[PDB]
């Protein structure tokens, strides 16, 4: 989930915008 | 800011920026 | 913290706060 | 919404708690 890809791994902007509504 | 590691405020804080008026979900858990 | 006006980031992060390893979903435009 | 019940009025721990997961 988020923690994995963006915490525990370096985020990136097209997994941030996976979890916008 | 969005190309580093993120956590607790700080990840809720990209996503707020990122999201914008659309909003977002944070789902730790998921 | 809870009990004012709270907008924007200070929203996002009285949510954060408030809702801890269950996560809340923040919808300004519902 | 949220941002009416806690931006534009006066916030509560009972509202905020209906937007947790």
């Amino acid at each position: 989930g988020i923690v994995e890809q963006c915490c525990t791994s370096i985020c990136s902007l097209y997994q941030l915008e996976n979890y916008c509504n | 800011f969005v190309n580093q590691h993120l956590c607790g405020s700080h990840l809720v804080e990209a996503l707020y920026l990122v999201c914008g008026e659309r909003g977002f979900f944070y789902t730790p858990k998921t």
